[PDB]
């Protein structure tokens, strides 16, 4: 993944 | 309240180790990415590491690339920084960050919003040494008008911090404490002043109380007027 | 690496003015330029992301604006509690932060009080010789402190250092330390501590001789 991307969770 | 706070930090000789904690609170650590950050003595910021919500992907500065570990307990909500092979560059305050706390998907780039407090990481060579505490005397090139100027000067200690009182704190107004500064010896200097009237000179006492807590080093210095 | 670049570096205000800080990208990072204030001792804190959007409770008198490489904060009335040093940082290729820019009180013109120290028996004693020279409340910061030593000026053998706003008057205090040798401070007599400050009609001139 780019670093920068959603590093968090999908809810 | 989403509040965090950075610990471990300490004084290590380049090449050791050192392992650096964050505690979270007011917000559910298992979903949220987790930086660390680091502020270098120029004020300057700079990125060290990110690492997922699930700890699924983690991404490294080039500066710290395969010296130092990223992780994270998602069960005792803690983050972990493990350091190796420690260069004199990385004396730094170590802050952790969390990813900008959007849950949605919206954007496609994301930065950093909550940043705890940091703690302080020290790497010199230098070993722990004690402070010389040198008085400077009031004088005639000391003394505008009736305002005299007097300290002590502090110098060759490691490592940070020096407390120094005077009068055992009876004496605070006009106390000025200077920054240290690092010396091309490794070791710090500082200077502590006040300015008292003149004419008390012969008639009160004035002594720096200088404390260096890693040294076991306390020193009382009586600064008499030449 | 995206490198971001602040101006000004330092940037005096009083209470009620408009302020405005720049923020410069080597290369176009779109609307993703973060903010973050930072008080001496503390941590930053978020007040704008992506640009433009202010974060929650942050007072409505800040403001940002711009897209591609040129950025600002607008702080439309400096309140007591916004002097700070502001950072930006992009976020569109890993995470990269500008200089600072430091918002210091404005005060009226102090013009230093220099008082010059010469170094104690003990110290020589131990084969080192410091002589101190103590600039005390001045504003503002910006002052010269030229080193003379047998009318030869001084290069490479001083270190100085400079306190925080005091917090009661909003002046700053300056130390100028020369370190010699107590071989190199017995082979010249008198030593003098130039200093220039807008607040001096003329540059003031303490000096000591060795053995006075």
């Amino acid at each position: 993944p780019d670093p920068n991307a959603n590093p968090n969770v999908d809810p | 309240q989403v509040q965090m706070v950075a610990s471990g930090g300490g004084v290590v000789q380049p090449g050791r180790s050192l392992r650096l904690s964050c505690a979270v609170s007011g917000f559910t650590f298992r979903n949220f990415g987790m930086h660390w950050v680091r502020q270098d003595p120029g004020r300057g910021l700079e990125w060290v590491a990110i690492i997922w919500y699930d700890g699924s992907y983690e991404f490294y500065a080039d500066s710290v690339k395969g010296r130092f570990t990223i992780s994270r307990d998602n069960s005792k909500n803690t983050l972990y920084l493990q350091m190796n092979s420690l260069r004199a560059e990385d004396t730094a305050v170590y802050y952790c960050a969390r990813s900008y706390g959007s849950l949605t998907g919206d954007e496609t780039k994301y930065g950093m919003d909550v940043w705890g407090q940091g703690t302080t990481v020290t790497v010199s060579s230098a070993s722990t040494k004690g402070p010389s505490v040198f008085p400077l005397a009031p004088s005639s090139k000391s003394t505008s008008g009736g305002t005299a100027a007097l300290g002590c000067l502090v110098k060759d200690y490691f490592p940070e911090p020096v407390t120094v009182s005077w009068n055992s704190g009876a004496l605070t107004s006009g106390v000025h404490t200077f920054p240290a500064v690092l010396q091309s010896s490794g070791l710090y200097s500082l200077s502590s002043v006040v300015t008292v009237p003149s004419s008390s000179l012969g008639t009160q006492t004035y002594i720096c109380n200088v404390n260096h807590k890693p040294s076991n080093t306390k020193v009382d210095k009586k600064v008499e007027p030449k | 690496d995206i490198q971001m670049t602040q101006s000004p570096s330092t940037l005096s205000a009083s209470v009620g003015d408009r302020v405005t800080i720049t923020c410069r990208a080597s290369q176009s990072i779109s609307s993703w330029l973060a903010w973050f204030q930072q008080k001496p001792g503390k941590a930053p804190k978020l007040l704008i992301y992506k640009a433009s959007s202010l974060e929650s409770g942050v007072p409505s008198r800040f403001s940002g604006s711009g897209s591609g490489t040129e950025f600002t904060l607008t702080i439309s009335s400096l309140q007591p509690d916004d002097f700070a040093t502001y950072y930006c940082q992009q976020y569109k290729n890993y995470w990269t932060f500008g200089q600072g820019t430091k918002v210091e009180i404005k005060r009226t013109v102090a013009a230093p009080s220099v008082f010059i120290f010469p170094p104690s028996d003990e110290q020589l004693k131990s084969g080192t010789a410091s002589v101190v020279c103590l600039l005390n409340n001045f504003y503002p910061r910006e002052a010269k402190v030229q080193w003379k030593v047998d009318n030869a000026l001084q290069s490479g053998n001083s270190q100085e250092s400079v306190t925080e706003q005091d917090s009661k008057d909003s002046t700053y205090s300056l130390s100028s330390t020369l370190t010699l040798s107590k071989a190199d401070y017995e082979k010249h007599k008198v030593y003098a501590c130039e200093v220039t400050h807008q607040g001096l009609s003329s540059p003031v001139t303490k000096s000591f001789n060795r053995g006075e």
